[PDB]
């Protein structure tokens, strides 16, 4: 194992370890949109851009490995100028749903604007809207709220099995939908709503019932379907309405059962 | 020290009369058996000793790029990749290197086959240029059947098979990572460049990306002496590259010219509109679409070489002249260049899909004159940002020409905003 | 006079101090505070630079109502400055600004 | 429209080429033998040439021959610009409007063609003979105007020469390359 | 910075002299930890002797505090030692604010 | 601009202006406002439970400020006197929607509120 | 009724109402939720 110092502090990492994976050992979380837990490593956003000690261009954390003993700073001058910029590009074509939107506090993009992005102003005029994609029982999908990334695209191809989500256009018109009018299969694809960072894919059964603000969470193993453990259930006064998958090491691979999610 | 234009020297001269056997009399496959008998290390050294720059719009040297793969030990069989499709607008190299002389392009794959160590060679052509693609397919039938390349030909142990594939006609032929993904079968989107280049993994194989003009120069450099290619040009950049002039001109024509050549001498030979740089206002771009437009004051000092072009504003990479007259609009012309990137944006990196589309919408307002005088300075900060935080080189290609509006100009942009402010408001 | 809070020492202040610690002289100074308080209010009317009302940085104060309805980042910050608090820097701080009764030593 | 697909009268009915089926199988052999998805990019271009206006069900049948995902193969033709989306006539021509062509007037060639061959710009002919569409770049930028019809691209045309070539194309093919001046150097 | 920064550090090095001066005596009985941030000084004190620390700062030739005015306490269950009684002290002659803390569980 | 008894406003062409966010719920320093939301018939999703306690509520205008749609607008109110707590604490909208008698003044007062004073 | 006119929207009440007080036809609290359903049938 080769050791390379990140933010002056030295941390030992594997030879084929990612930059964001190396950052976790130093106890620092970079701004993410494309996963690092179970979903395959892919670019297609350039948010997790980090500047090296002696480099003209910033490298993405998901793709570029550490390899050689090179210094990388998380709270650098170039990184903060990058992070504020990319956030503005994400929100130049964003439909503005925040009070109506199913997520609110649970939304990863909502937090990153508060934590990293530029606050005072955002230069934008005229945003494009996408037509609503067809969906069956679970997840009332809205294509407008989607940021057009690669998270749910690879989820159907690798984690779920049956592929449906992909690319539809080229510019700021490419939709994450199925293109052909067909309802999504069950199996384990009910967990796709929990995967997406934006408030685009969210469960239709418990839609707009309770916000992320004011909800008491408790972890409990699911009774329906065997080998199910660690599932957070929000109380939100009297009766529980929303049940989300809790992180587990061996019992479950961060995905709830389709029968248990509804 | 000074470079002379052509003077009975060209990489590809046959354009009027060439088919299959007619090209052979006028320098084609002269040392085909000699290059095949020579070792892979000695053949690769010939390109490195000459010091030839990359013909494609990047700036990277061709000698270092071919030697980057090398292949010491390989599990998966290696494959050769070549791009022939038109990427940047204003380039005439796509319908000249393959359309006029198809025998020269096919010989380039055979010369680089034994050097790199590839089992099969692949070429990508434009979907819109179907007539030019038919000439390349006809040359492959005259080479494989007769005995030029395939299994065992011209006294060679290494086998190489040539196959041409029709492209979609977008950014898939643009980026080096994009060509590997397009040929594989997946959607037109480039792979992540930071961790693995073409050598580490491309379509499940070690590969190398090469331009149509870059691959065609390889058999010419191998047959002739190494000093002949390095004779014309500068110390840093050497080798003759095909330059094409398009737009406001007396006669639009593509002609081969030597490196480190002045812009005033090249425009005078092809004959431009009104004047070379006295009566008509200079708005010519050194690159096809990548490089921003050169100023009226600095044009005579600018050279065709990439090393000399980097000193003033931005370096020429595509090498194509896009001259505009004084009567022609400047604001509307550059806005159309960004609109090209609006359609040729692939849909991956977020400061490009929702970036260039945001950039074009603001730029369309400058033609009308509804934009504020303060909005000019704000747009410059955004334009610089796209250049750094993108995976492929097309993100840079849309970023550079917008930077050439704030630089050099500015009173031309302010006059359009001031005119609509008094007339309408 | 000793510790400025928000633009002090620039405004002319008069502090009444007596001699005897009885209830009458402790009452006289309060009336002398009242007669020498309009001087500050008049100087507040004299010096008023037109500009911002809230902090321009939208991580502390919510943006304008006309601003939030059109632009994107403004409404997301409006959504997070309300419900969720401020995200404060950690540390113990003590401040005391002169109350007419005494002090408000917030810790 | 790019994402949405109509279900009425163009969703179930589809036909595949029988005579060119042997030629399509040989095209798959040109690439790698094991794990071949490259044939899907080649068959999509072959389907448009054989049958006019590609159907949604026809792409699913083409994906079944190579054995690939139906959603992934449908998305592969969505990114491409050369492939037909809805409907195309007997001879469809696309005009270039980019800055290397716009500098020596390109909009004048499109406006003259719009009045001679009818319709605005996006709308096609009602009798189905010629369809007009805005193109990014034709490829060859040697001539000041460029327009690619069916397969062969016609370059270099005047205000009256473009209208004369369009009306003649209704009955007999007009060939041509750059009918205004020398091809290489002038 | 114009609106982003509250005040530039200038008296921070001057207040750091107090962080050395009391620490120059160096008692394990008294001193322990000295923290200085945002124009303020913080000292925590060993439980065995709190009165000898409070007799100091009272009177004294170098610095005259006298007023040991406001008195707070912190409840925190993270540490093995629970409560943290915090003294807020103010000087009239010197014009400075210093802090005295206790580290013991004090059940 | 004066804060009294709470009343929720609506659009000029029917439709309840309150969108159900729980935004005003969390800002409320008294926790007087409660909100539980369900989908309205088909398509639209606007409220079901909406109780504001007058036993609580210290009157801030915070719920007026936190509201992005401007539903709760504080009208010039003084008249409120009851026999019981039950009569005093506001029910599921209804009595809040009955603020139509004050909404004519609210519409006039909000015209002095956009671009503040 | 002289200079500034009241805005019409057809949502506001046409006839003005007096205070609720301790008199009949006054203010009242009401339940909102449909609650958790439970049913048993032969
Ligand atoms: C907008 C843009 C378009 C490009 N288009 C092409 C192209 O069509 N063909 C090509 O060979 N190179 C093209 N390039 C250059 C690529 O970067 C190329 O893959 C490689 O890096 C250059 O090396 P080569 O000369 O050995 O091909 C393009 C670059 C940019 C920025
Ligand atoms: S996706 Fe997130 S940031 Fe966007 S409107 Fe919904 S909650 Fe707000
Ligand atoms: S729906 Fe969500 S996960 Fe899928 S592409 Fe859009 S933002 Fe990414
Ligand atoms: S920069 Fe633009 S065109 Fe290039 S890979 Fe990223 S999104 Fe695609
Ligand atoms: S009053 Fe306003 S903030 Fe509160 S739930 Fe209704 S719309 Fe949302
Ligand atoms: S005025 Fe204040 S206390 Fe009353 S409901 Fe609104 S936020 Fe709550
Ligand atoms: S978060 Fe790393 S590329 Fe998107
Ligand atoms: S720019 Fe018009 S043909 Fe290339």
């Amino acid at each position: 194992l080769i050791e390379v110092f990140v933010d002056g502090q030295s941390v030992m990492v594997e030879p084929g370890t990612t930059v964001l994976q190396a950052c976790e050992k130093v106890g620092m979380q970079i701004p993410r949109f494309c996963y690092h837990e179970r979903l395959s490593v892919a670019g297609n956003c350039r948010m997790c851009l980090v500047e090296i000690e002696k480099a003209p261009k910033v490298v993405a954390a998901c793709a570029m490995p550490v390899m050689k003993g090179w210094n990388i700073l998380t709270n650098s001058e170039k990184t903060k100028k990058a992070r504020e910029g990319v956030m503005e590009f994400l929100l130049a074509n964003h439909p503005l749903d925040c009070p109506i939107c199913d997520q609110g506090g649970e939304c990863d993009l909502q937090d990153q604007s508060m934590m990293f992005g530029s606050d005072r102003s955002r230069f934008l005029e005229g945003k494009r809207a996408v037509e609503d994609k067809n969906i069956g029982p679970l997840v009332k999908t809205i294509m407008t709220r989607c940021i057009q990334c690669t998270r749910c695209i690879r989820f159907a191809s690798e984690i779920a099995g049956v592929d449906d989500l992909g690319t539809t256009g080229r510019g700021n018109d490419m939709q994450v939908g199925t293109y052909i009018e067909k309802m999504f299969m069950s199996e384990l694809s009910g967990n796709i709503i929990d995967i997406c960072p934006v408030g685009a894919l969210t469960x239709x059964x418990x839609x707009x019932x309770x916000x992320x603000x004011x909800x008491x969470x408790x972890x409990x193993x699911x009774x329906x379907x065997x080998x199910x453990x660690x599932x957070x259930x929000x109380x939100x006064x009297x009766x529980x309405x929303x049940x989300x998958x809790x992180x587990x090491x061996x019992x479950x691979x961060x995905x709830x059962x389709x029968x248990x999610x509804x | 020290s000074l470079k002379d234009e052509d003077r009975i020297f060209t990489n590809l001269y046959g354009r009027h009369d060439w088919r299959l056997k007619g090209a052979q009399s006028r320098g084609d496959w002269y040392k085909t058996k000699e290059i095949l008998l020579k070792g892979p290390d000695w053949i690769l050294g010939e390109v490195k000793t000459s010091g030839l720059r990359g013909r494609g719009g990047a700036g990277f040297p061709t000698g270092l790029k071919w030697s980057f793969m090398n292949k010491p030990s390989d599990g998966r069989p290696k494959y050769l990749v070549v791009n022939a499709d038109e990427g940047e607008p204003g380039t005439c190299k796509d319908r000249e290197i393959i359309r006029h002389d198809p025998h020269k392009l096919v010989e380039g794959c055979l010369v680089g086959g034994r050097a790199m160590g590839a089992r099969a060679a692949y070429i990508y052509i434009r979907g819109e240029f179907y007539n030019e693609a038919s000439n390349l397919q006809v040359a492959i039938r005259e080479a494989y059947e007769a005995g030029l390349i395939g299994k065992n030909a011209c006294g060679s142990g290494y086998d190489f098979d040539v196959f041409v594939v029709r492209g979609a006609g977008a950014y898939i032929c643009g980026e080096e990572t994009a060509l590997i993904e397009s040929i594989e079968g997946k959607q037109g989107k480039p792979r992540l460049k930071p961790p693995f280049p073409a050598d580490v993994g491309v379509f499940g194989c070690p590969t190398t990306v090469a331009n149509v003009e870059t691959v065609a120069v390889s058999p010419t450099i191998c047959r002739r002496g190494g000093a002949w290619f390095a004779s014309f040009g500068r110390e840093r950049n050497s080798g003759t590259k095909l330059f094409n002039i398009s737009g406001h001109v007396n006669n639009p024509c593509t002609v081969e010219e030597e490196m480190s050549v002045p812009l005033k001498e090249l425009i005078e030979k092809h004959a431009g509109g009104v004047t070379g740089g006295w009566d008509n206002l200079l708005a010519v771009i050194p690159g096809g679409s990548s490089t921003p437009l050169i100023p009226k004051s600095v044009c005579e000092t600018v050279l065709m070489d990439f090393d000399a072009l980097i000193q003033a504003q931005t370096g020429l990479g595509t090498a194509a002249v896009i001259v505009m007259d004084r009567s022609t609009d400047i604001v509307k012309a550059i806005a159309r260049l960004i609109e090209f990137y609006k359609h040729e944006s692939c849909g991956q990196c977020t400061p490009c899909r929702e970036g260039v589309d945001w950039m074009n919408k603001v730029m369309a307002r400058f033609v009308r004159g509804d934009a504020r005088p303060a909005e000019i300075d704000s747009l410059w900060e955004i334009s610089k940002q796209i250049e750094g935080h993108t995976i492929c080189a097309l993100g840079d290609g849309a970023a550079w020409p917008v930077q050439g509006l704030i630089r050099h100009f500015r009173p031309e942009l302010e006059e359009r905003m001031q005119q609509f402010a008094q007339q309408h408001q | 006079k000793t510790q400025p809070y928000d633009v002090y020492d620039q405004v002319e202040f008069d502090v009444p101090i007596g001699s005897r610690g009885d209830c009458y002289d402790r009452y006289l100074c309060r009336v002398e505070e009242m007669r020498q308080s309009i001087r500050i209010i008049s100087q507040c009317l004299n010096k008023m630079p037109p500009g911002e009302i809230k902090v321009d940085d939208a991580k502390v104060s919510p943006p304008k109502r006309a601003e939030m309805k059109t632009s994107m980042e403004s409404l997301i910050h409006h959504f997070k400055l309300y419900t969720e608090g401020y995200q404060v820097p950690p540390g113990a701080t003590y401040t005391a600004i002169e109350a007419p009764k005494g002090e408000f030593g917030v810790y | 429209v790019h994402r949405d697909t109509p279900e009425n009268n163009p969703e179930t009915p589809f036909d595949f080429t029988p005579e060119n089926y042997k030629r399509i199988e040989a095209i798959v052999k040109n690439y790698p033998e094991g794990h071949k998805a490259a044939a899907v990019l080649p068959v999509l271009d072959l389907a448009q040439r054989q049958n006019g206006w590609l159907p949604i069900s026809a792409m699913n049948k083409v994906a079944e021959i190579l054995q690939v995902p139906p959603m992934r193969v449908y998305e592969v033709a969505t990114f491409y610009t050369m492939y037909n989306r809805k409907p195309v006539g007997k001879y469809h021509i696309q005009v270039c409007t980019t800055t290397p062509c716009m500098l020596r007037n390109s909009d004048s060639i499109l406006e003259a063609i719009q009045k001679k061959l009818g319709i605005k710009v996006g709308e096609t002919t009602p009798d189905k003979l010629f369809t007009l569409i805005e193109v990014e770049c034709l490829g060859a930028c040697v001539n000041a105007p460029m327009v690619q019809i069916n397969d062969n691209y016609y370059e270099d045309l005047t205000p009256k020469d473009i209208e004369e070539i369009i009306d003649e194309l209704k009955a007999g093919k007009i060939p041509k390359p750059g009918p205004r001046s020398g091809r290489f150097s002038c | 910075r114009p609106t982003v920064r509250p005040r530039n550090d200038v008296a921070h090095k001057q207040l750091s002299a107090f962080g050395e001066y009391v620490a120059e005596i160096l008692p394990k009985y008294v001193q322990q930890v000295q923290v200085s941030c945002f124009n303020e000084l913080e000292i925590c004190i060993h439980p065995d002797g709190v009165i000898p620390v409070l007799t100091f700062l009272r009177d004294h030739s170098n610095a005259q505090f006298k007023s040991l005015a406001d008195l707070t306490a912190v409840d925190i269950p993270t540490r093995q030692n629970r409560f943290e009684i915090v003294y807020n002290l103010l000087s009239l002659r010197f014009n400075s604010r210093i802090r005295v803390k206790t580290y013991t569980d004090e059940l | 601009r004066f804060r009294g008894e709470h009343a929720l406003r609506r659009y000029p062409s029917g439709e309840e202006r309150c969108i159900a966010c729980k935004l005003c719920e969390a800002v409320c320093p008294a926790q007087a406002i409660t909100i539980e939301a369900e989908p309205r018939a088909d398509g639209s999703r606007r409220t079901t439970r909406y109780d504001i306690d007058m036993t609580k509520c210290i009157y801030c205008g915070f719920c007026q400020e936190a509201c992005p749609v401007d539903a709760i607008v504080e009208g010039p109110n003084f008249e409120f006197s009851t026999e019981t707590h039950e009569e005093l604490l506001y029910n599921k909208e209804k009595l809040l929607n009955n603020g139509d008698k004050w909404e004519a003044e609210i519409a006039a007062n909000i015209q002095a509120d956009y671009l503040y004073r | 009724p002289t200079v500034k006119p009241p805005t019409a929207r057809k949502f506001i009440w046409t006839n003005h109402k007096f205070n609720l007080s301790g008199t009949p036809q006054q203010y009242v609290p009401y339940s909102t939720t449909r609650k958790k359903i439970q049913e048993w049938v032969p």
